[PDB]
């Protein structure tokens, strides 16, 4: 079972990559804690360093990985205008079939979103933590992009933030 | 949570206030803000981090505390420092603490207002009582007709402290249909402050 | 260094507002814009900030689903648009900047807009009916003034002659009738030797319905 990703234009099968993190913003304002992918720029991107040669959003393609378990790091945890990035220890695939889909397996995403939960339960204190899908922006941040070959692909990623972890 | 006290401070010029603001689900950062704001304008920042002025604040503005608790320091009141001050912690704010001019009392010049003839063509009747230039601002205004105590057919408001003499006014409106108020002869206002009861009456015909 | 924001708005229950924040004398794109409205009478809340140089916005989770914040670098302006207004989004609607800070913390709002009034409620516009309050004497001093009635929305400006007379006016604050529309009182107390030689007229300005009203008040 895998989650399948719409995108535009069709990313060829030779751009799946391997999503070594991914950059949250917590929701600001019932002991819940809300994160969604980052609507930050290029810059704020950039200073999670963690990528590598590949330019990308809300989600860190062909980058680097922690040793042994996930990471997170945050210059202020109480800064909802602070992004938090999150360097997983194993990577996840995102196979592009070429076909204006890339999927994902949905068991290995699950698994990396309740690993971050669990850090992000440690560093928040909290019970409950929820990924909604992104508060907007402009298209290349609202959707998980990147660069391949020179060409920038969008791939709509609600899917892959909407669910809760206890 | 940011929550601070007094709620209202009554101070005369040239003495100290002392403002309080508590976060309580923190672990405890100098990310303190201090903002002043006038009837009417935006908030103006005074106090950034625990204890730093923003610029161009006078001297007489401190701010200070460690952990929870969190002070801001007028040390001598000028006659514009009179205003409403909020704290603020990221995106919380707290419910704000009003500064307002301690004078001695004054009592009210009491005037009542019978309903022109012009709007009595319209089927209704509003009666005004005015309190001009009292302190303390709290005062009871009464509507008597016919020396019958009203209820629930009047409002009232209170204009901001005068810059003059630090005192406030009220005016009250009572409003009745046409038919209800010709009907009546005595229409009186009584204002009670602090052992004194001063009622203004007219009456309709005259 | 200002913010320049819309007029004042006007709205019936379920409806939308959009009010725009226009940014000058600073890089815009430098700053994130925030969003802080003030109801009648309460304190300050946070609705949300927008980065302007990618547009993600992060809004306050009472208002996630109603508000929508935008922005054009091209004009240095910032958009909060929000929906299905109800009564209690009756506010002061204040677009405000941090300033750059040596600790990086964004939250130090230097910078502020005058506000944009939105009202919301069922009531419509409507210029004020104004009456006078005719003198009639404590010892050398008379009481006079203006009932402005039933108007929609807030606010409305009283003078005295023209801007004339300004010693012993009081305007005081609306109240808001059962029936929807606003009410106040302005008064003035002058010397009672000039009732009878001196002109008094209050000038009621009602923008909001473009109605202006001259009253003559004289003595009773
Ligand atoms: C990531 O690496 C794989 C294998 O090295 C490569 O085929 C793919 O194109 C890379 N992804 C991007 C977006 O360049
Ligand atoms: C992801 O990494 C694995 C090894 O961990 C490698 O075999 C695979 O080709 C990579 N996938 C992509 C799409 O680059």
């Amino acid at each position: 079972d895998t989650i399948t990703l719409p995108c535009r234009p069709a990313p060829p099968p030779h751009c799946s990559s391997n999503i070594t993190g991914l950059i949250l913003t917590r929701q600001g304002g019932a002991n819940t804690v809300i994160f969604r992918p980052s609507g930050g720029d290029w810059r704020d991107i950039a200073r999670c360093q963690i990528a590598g040669t590949v330019v990308s959003t809300q989600l860190f393609l062909n980058g680097s990985l922690a040793e042994e378990e996930v990471v997170i790091r945050s210059e202020d945890w109480r800064d909802n205008a602070k992004s938090i990035c999150v360097q997983l220890a194993t990577s996840v695939e995102i196979a592009c079939t070429g076909a204006g889909h890339c999927a994902i397996s949905r068991a290995k995403w699950a698994n990396t979103l309740k690993q971050i939960a669990s850090k992000l339960r440690e560093q928040y204190g909290a019970k409950t933590i929820i990924f909604k899908p992104s508060s907007g922006g402009d298209p290349e941040f609202v959707n998980h992009s990147f660069n391949c070959g020179g060409e920038f692909f969008y791939c709509a990623s609600t899917q892959l933030f909407a669910s809760t972890w206890f | 949570v940011l929550t601070q006290s007094p709620g209202t401070l009554s101070l005369s010029p040239g003495e100290r206030a002392t403002l309080s603001c508590r976060a309580s689900q923190t672990v405890g950062s100098s990310y303190l803000a201090w903002y002043q704001q006038k009837p009417g304008q935006a908030p103006r920042l005074l106090i950034y981090g625990a204890s730093s002025r923003a610029t161009g604040i006078p001297d007489r503005f401190s701010g200070s505390g460690s952990g929870t608790d969190f002070t801001l320091t007028i040390s001598r009141l000028e006659p514009e420092d009179f205003a409403v001050y909020y704290c603020q912690q990221y995106e919380a704010f707290g419910q704000g603490t009003k500064v307002e001019i301690k004078r001695t009392v004054a009592a009210p010049s009491v005037f009542i207002f019978p309903p022109s003839d012009e709007q009595l063509k319209s089927g209704t009747a509003s009666v005004v009582c005015l309190l001009n230039n009292f302190y303390p601002r709290e005062a009871k205004v009464q509507w008597k007709v016919d020396n019958a105590l009203q209820s629930g057919n009047s409002q009232e408001s209170v204009t901001e402290q005068d810059s003059k003499d630090s005192t406030y006014s009220l005016s009250s409106t009572l409003t009745l249909s046409k038919a209800d108020y010709e009907k009546h002869k005595v229409y009186a206002c009584e204002v009670t402050q602090g052992t004194t009861s001063v009622t203004k009456s007219f009456n309709r015909g005259e | 260094v200002q913010l320049v924001q819309s007029g004042a708005e006007v709205k019936q229950p379920g409806a939308s507002v959009k009010v725009s924040c226009k940014a000058s004398g600073y890089t815009f794109s430098d700053h994130f814009m925030h969003w802080v409205r003030q109801a009648p009478g309460q304190g300050l809340e946070w609705m949300g900030w927008i980065n302007p140089k990618s547009g993600g916005p992060n809004y306050a989770q009472k208002f996630q689903g109603r508000v929508t914040m935008t922005r054009d670098r091209s004009i240095s302006t910032a958009y909060m648009e929000l929906r299905g207004l109800r009564s209690d989004d009756t506010a002061i609607y204040y677009c405000a900047r941090p300033m750059h800070d040596y600790d990086d913390h964004d939250w130090y709002f230097d910078l502020w807009g005058r506000g944009t009034l939105v009202t919301v409620s069922s009531a419509s516009t409507k210029g004020p009916s104004v009456f006078p309050l005719a003198p009639s004497t404590s010892g050398g001093t008379a009481a006079l003034g203006c009932l402005v009635k039933d108007y929609f929305p807030e606010p409305v400006t009283v003078s005295w002659n023209s801007g004339a007379l300004t010693s012993g006016v009081h305007t005081f604050p609306a109240v808001l009738q059962s029936s929807g529309l606003y009410s106040l009182s302005s008064v003035v107390t002058v010397p009672s030797s000039s009732l009878g030689t001196q002109t008094y007229i209050c000038n009621v300005n009602h923008k909001p319905s473009n109605t202006k009203v001259d009253k003559r008040v004289e003595p009773k």
